[PDB]
């Protein structure tokens, strides 16, 4: 019961923090594609 | 319409003796009633938030509840053939009312959110809210329609105070006299009859004010032309189709109304339900109560079932 | 939640009586003995209040809980997690009146 709704809680923060992680991997993989542009960026101009 | 006749019977401690035998072999059935009914549970069991905001909010269901019972009441009466509509004919979740809180089928993601019961209060607090622009519909085409039935057709038939021009004659005006000679062509007779004309012609304007308003009978108001009275005619017969469509296709309007009013109200109920046995047992949900119509005597008996879990 | 308060002996009734649902069950106020008439909080004239203690779950289960607390009038007094340091509060309180 009142156990219940603290585990609910508490996995309700784990899946913000599941969430945020989700979000930096998509963060991540967009910042590697800049990364890459820019590589290409200056491996054009060398 | 019918007020909530719905006993909070958590799933534990149904509303007969055992909890299977709400649904069938009931105590109350005993009685006849016909108290069975089903919850279809959320996918995720709610949050106290959840009990908190049903508790906030069950005033605000009350208000809503007694605001489409309000708008259904006065849509029946004042179009006068929305009444026409039955508990199976209403068919809330596709079922007589009876069967309507036997069937939990309107209890998945297409009205409710089917998430935990924090969304699904948001959800039903959005079906109120939507609910309440068919009462703001349909106040509006009453009171369109007042408007188009009161502003023709309430005139007089002619040769009266108000739309004489339609029994006019057609030298000689609107008059007819209702209870001459001179050197004018008085020799004459208006066919202005529903009343009665008098000897009149307009070389002489004496002779006209004398046979209409000088002594004696008046002359009666009229439209100034009969093509008025035409334009009268065709806005009586446009005023007659706005009526009859607010009182045959708004009235139906109106009963599709209800009918969604009493299922959003159902399913109202189901919620205030399930909170009140996430209360009264297991916060995930799990509801075994039954919902019916029964007489006081009927609810005495259900009560005497019911005693062991009672609020 | 902490719902920490009290409830006057004398209004035990009413307020089990009031928001029997938010208990839900699972809350249990351990009400004060309350034998002699606790000292209200405005009133030196004192009234036979006792100090009970329950669990709030729900916000708006834990306001309605707070608003009766308050209207209820008892001698309450916020309840620290550490029971030493409540009774530290409590005999500075004695010692300051």
């Amino acid at each position: 019961m009142v156990r219940f709704i603290r585990q609910e809680a508490e996995e309700k923060a784990n899946e913000i923090s599941v969430s945020a992680e989700e979000e930096f991997n998509i963060e991540k993989l967009q910042l590697v594609e800049a990364e890459k542009k820019k590589i290409r960026q200056e491996y054009e101009r060398k | 319409a019918s007020r909530y006749w719905v006993v909070s019977l958590p799933v534990q401690n149904s509303a007969a003796s055992v909890w299977n035998r709400l649904q069938e072999q009931i105590s109350k059935h005993s009685f006849d009633t016909p108290l069975y009914r089903f919850n279809i549970p959320n996918l995720r069991v709610g949050t106290l938030d959840s009990l908190l905001a049903l508790s906030d909010d069950l005033v605000k269901s009350n208000s809503f509840v007694e605001s489409v019972s309000h708008k259904i009441r006065r849509q029946i009466e004042e179009l006068e053939r929305v009444s026409g509509i039955e508990s199976s004919s209403l068919s809330v979740d596709g079922v007589p009312v009876d069967t309507y809180l036997t069937r939990f089928v309107w209890d998945e993601a297409k009205y409710p959110t089917m998430s935990p019961l924090r969304e699904i209060v948001d959800g039903i607090h959005t079906l109120v809210a939507k609910i309440e622009d068919d009462l703001k519909v349909r106040v509006a085409e009453y009171n369109n329609v007042r408007s188009q039935l009161n502003a023709i057709n309430r005139k007089q038939s002619g040769s009266l105070a108000v739309r004489d021009l339609s029994n006019l004659v057609k030298l000689v005006t609107l008059l007819a006299v209702v209870p001459t000679s001179y050197v004018v062509p008085r020799s004459s007779k208006l066919l202005y009859e529903d009343l009665y004309t008098v000897t009149l012609f307009g070389r002489v304007a004496d002779n006209f004010r004398i046979a209409a308003r000088e002594k004696g009978f008046q002359i009666r108001d009229f439209e100034y032309s009969s093509e008025a009275q035409e334009s009268r005619n065709q806005e009586l017969e446009k005023l007659v189709h706005d009526q009859e469509s607010l009182r045959s296709s708004l009235l139906q309007w109106c009963y599709t109304s209800y009918g969604e009013v009493f299922s959003s109200w159902m399913h109202f109920c189901a919620v205030r339900v399930f909170a009140e046995s996430i209360l009264r047992y297991g916060l995930p949900p799990s509801f075994l109560a039954c919902v019916l119509a029964p007489s006081v005597k009927g609810e005495k008996k259900v009560r005497s079932i019911l005693e062991e879990l009672c609020g | 939640g902490f719902i920490a308060g009290l409830v006057p002996r004398e209004k035990s009734m009413s307020f089990e009586r009031m928001l029997f649902r938010a208990t839900r069950g699972n809350v249990f106020l351990r009400q004060a003995v309350v034998d002699e008439p606790v000292v209200d909080p405005v009133s030196g004239e004192k009234m036979e209040k006792n100090v009970f203690v329950v669990f709030y779950s729900g916000e708006r289960a834990k306001n309605k809980i707070l608003k009766i607390c308050d209207a209820f009038g008892a001698n309450r007094y916020p309840f620290n997690e550490e029971f030493d340091k409540q009774a530290q509060a409590i005999s500075e309180v004695s010692g300051r009146l």
